[PDB]
């Protein structure tokens, strides 16, 4: 399986600061074929990004993504209160289809 | 695409078998994949198994590849999970994807339902 | 890919457009463009990678009945292989006979040279001939009065053929192809000579008049059906598409790419340069008309040699021009050489593939490869005589273009999209490439393609007229009949393998109907 990593597993992050989460894989994954979701607390994920630059449509444009070819991440220009979720990255190349570790923004 | 709903969800035993369901509506359900995603009580998610559209490509996680079936009742628009040899690590809450766009990713997600193997 | 500019571009879509006057084929031209050309070549390309096999093979995979498509295509592969290597042979001949101090077609001074000729400068200072058009006529092709009347035959000409037969056969052995350092020159060079031309072209003092010409539509031609045809085969021959070629070019290898991107991309571009190099031609038209005072309609040739009369004289009038008329048939001879070998080793490689047993068992493979070019040069012998300018027409027009090109793409399209089905055809593009092909696509196979196809062909039949040579040439009976035979020696592989199968297969008629309709067999 492409495992995919991911190193900060936990953010403790204060308002209007900037994050930026780096997602790692083991295989060669495709731009087009990463894709980030969000799941916050008690609810089920919501796509995020798509193609690793694409906003989803509630996302605002807050967020914003990068990467390609094994190392891939996503940067918020100002944490805010209703930022604070699980991000977890996947990958679309490879069918055994694999998801982050997962980093959780604690605030 | 408005509504994805799991049910069937419940407790059995181990070596067990359960059958899971899944509604769809709002959308053409026979048109778009539909994939089984896998959450343990660690918040880690994990891929179980996709359906095409029209069911003749199927494809199981490495886990589950001779334990779990996937189905789909395009007519019904309801996609079925079926598993038969439930093991102790099993244990999770499904929810139902819709997957139809590689490049896109799973657009909406079920509400999803609780399995537990105790 | 190289395969993707060729003589389709730089030398038979702008005699088309010119004889069919010009402004007017790109209406339906765009029409067919969009409507069925690119749709039908991202679906044949997608057969060929879903199968990975060759352009018969993969019908098995998906409507064992209609596999006569598949021997539809390998036919015209084989007759147009046998008349557009000619147009090498004329690169080649006027290549020599650009080695000279003063380019033959600049002036008419010579022994074959008729009394009527007059240049161009002195022509406007009677029916008088150019020096370049009778040169093309009298010297390059010795054009004889009529088809009924073959002539000797040109043993210079032979001899070019000859040649370049002989460059495909050990290109092909020996699997000769552009891979090193010299890919940058053989892919750029066609591009760097073509802008050249057309930069030459719009300068000429009389470019504007050309240029209104071919931009302008007489909507009134639109009435004809021949344009019709004309304009929406064209987009099957450029795009190489309905020969199973692109069948097996995917199927060679296709990985890790977006393959929606790569047709939409290769597909434009291939158009583009059509469309760019119009300009280049119709401007050099439009200067020959005020320097000669006659009509852009009229200037040059309405054929397959408008080619060979309207770049000659733009070379002509350039700064040295034996130095430019040697580097343009020699990016003649490339464009068209490397093109020569896709279809070539396609061909070989379709054909073995049916009678591996035999053929691909041992080294009989090179002595297939040099069969094939010793029947085909034989066969090309027929257009190298003093009246093979007559059978060269009427080969482009029926052997591997025309009413066959249609009749290969409908089925094509109505096979998956109604026999197979078209769900199934989007399911599988899904797994291969992982979207679905889309409205536009989906419903052009179903719809648009089937229809366009189907409307030409009635539209030619009730509004029916024959072929002609140039303008005035009428083709005799016999003749017409002949190019007929070509067109159906490939539409008629369909019908004959349906009922081939239908009695080559066991139980009740309905069961062998559900047997071959249902795929993989
Ligand atoms: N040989 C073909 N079928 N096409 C080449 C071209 O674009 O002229
Ligand atoms: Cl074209």
């Amino acid at each position: 399986e492409n495992v995919l990593t991911q190193s900060p597993a936990i953010m403790s992050t204060s308002p209007g600061e900037k994050v930026t989460m780096t997602c790692r894989a083991s295989s060669s994954v495709g731009s087009s074929y990463l894709h980030w979701y969000q799941q916050k607390s008690g609810a089920s994920p919501k796509l995020w990004i798509y193609s690793t630059s694409n906003l989803a449509s509630g996302v605002p444009a807050r967020f914003s993504g990068s990467g390609s070819g094994t190392s891939y991440s996503l940067t918020i220009s100002s944490v805010e209160a209703e930022d604070a979720a699980t991000y977890y990255c996947q990958q679309f190349s490879g069918y055994p289809l694999t998801f982050g570790s997962g980093t959780k923004l604690e605030m | 695409e408005v509504q994805l709903v799991e049910s069937g969800g419940g407790l059995v035993k181990p070596g067990g078998s359960l059958k899971l369901s899944c509604a769809a509506s709002g959308f053409t359900f026979s048109s778009y994949a539909m994939s089984w995603v896998r959450q343990s009580p660690e918040k880690r998610l994990e891929w179980v198994a996709e359906i095409s559209s029209g069911g003749r490509y199927i494809y199981y996680s490495d886990t589950v590849t001779g334990r779990f079936t996937i189905s789909r009742d395009n007519a019904r628009n309801i996609l079925h999970l079926e598993m038969s040899s439930l093991r102790s690590e099993d244990t999770a809450m499904y929810y139902c994807a819709r997957g139809e766009v590689r490049q896109r990713g799973f657009d909406y997600w079920g509400q999803g339902t609780t399995l537990t193997v105790s | 890919a190289g395969g993707f500019v060729g003589l389709g571009n730089v030398w038979r879509f702008p005699y088309l457009c010119y004889k069919n006057g010009g402004g007017a084929f790109l209406i339906p031209y765009f029409i067919f463009l969009f409507g069925s050309g690119l749709p039908v070549f991202f679906l044949e390309i997608i057969i060929g990678q879903y199968t990975s096999e060759g352009g018969i093979t993969c019908w098995e995979k998906i409507c064992p009945l209609f596999s006569g498509i598949g021997y539809a295509s390998v036919v015209i592969v084989s007759l147009l292989n046998v008349y557009y290597i000619v147009i090498l042979a004329w690169a080649t001949y006027y290549l020599f006979q650009s080695f000279q101090k003063e380019l033959p077609w600049a002036h008419c001074n010579h022994s074959w040279n008729t009394p009527h000729c007059m240049e161009d400068t002195m022509r406007k200072n009677t029916n008088f001939t150019s020096p370049v058009i009778e040169f093309w006529e009298r010297n390059v092709l010795s054009l004889s009065p009529g088809i009924d009347h073959p002539g000797s035959l040109k043993w210079d000409l032979a001899l070019c053929l000859l040649l370049v037969w002989l460059v495909c056969f050990f290109c092909i052995w020996k699997g000769v192809r552009s891979t090193g350092k010299v890919v940058y020159f053989t892919a750029t060079f066609p591009f760097a000579m073509l802008l050249v031309l057309l930069v030459r072209g719009l300068t000429l003092p009389g470019a504007g008049a050309g240029i209104k010409f071919y931009l302008y539509p007489d909507i009134t031609r639109l009435e004809d059906p021949q344009v019709w045809i004309d304009a929406g085969t064209q987009i099957f021959f450029s795009y190489a598409i309905c020969l199973g070629a692109m069948t097996s070019l995917g199927s060679y290898n296709k990985y890790h790419n977006n393959v929606y991107r790569d047709c939409m991309l290769l597909g434009c571009l291939n158009s583009g340069t059509s469309f760019v190099s119009g300009f280049a031609i119709f401007s050099i038209l439009g200067f020959m008309a005020q320097e000669q005072g006659v009509d852009i309609a009229d200037v040059a040739e309405s054929g397959p040699g408008l080619a060979f009369i309207a770049y000659p004289k733009a070379v002509t009038m350039m700064p040295l021009p034996t130095f430019w008329s040697i580097l343009f048939f020699i990016m003649l001879l490339l464009l068209g050489l490397d093109s020569q070998f896709v279809e070539v080793e396609g061909q070989i490689t379709s054909l073995v593939d049916l009678y591996p047993s035999f053929l691909r068992k041992g080294y009989r493979r090179e002595i297939f490869i040099a069969f094939v070019c010793s029947i085909s040069y034989l066969l090309g012998l027929t257009m190298v005589t003093e009246g093979g300018m007559y059978v060269f027409q009427l080969f482009d027009y029926y052997a591997a273009s025309g009413v066959c090109l249609l009749w290969v793409a409908f089925f094509e399209c109505f096979v998956i999209a109604w026999i197979y089905g078209g769900n199934r055809f989007s399911e599988d593009i899904r797994d291969m490439i992982g979207f679905p092909p889309g409205p536009w696509m989906k419903y052009s196979w179903a719809v648009i393609t089937p229809v366009l196809c189907v409307g030409c062909f009635i539209f030619s039949l009730v509004k029916y007229v024959p072929l002609t040579y140039n303008k005035t040439y009428v083709y005799p009976n016999w003749a017409i009949g002949l190019g007929w035979s070509l067109a159906l020696s490939s539409m008629l592989c369909v019908p004959l393998v349906i009922v081939i199968r239908l009695c080559q297969t066991e139980g009740p008629f309905l069961v062998r109907v559900k047997y071959l309709l249902t795929p993989r067999e």
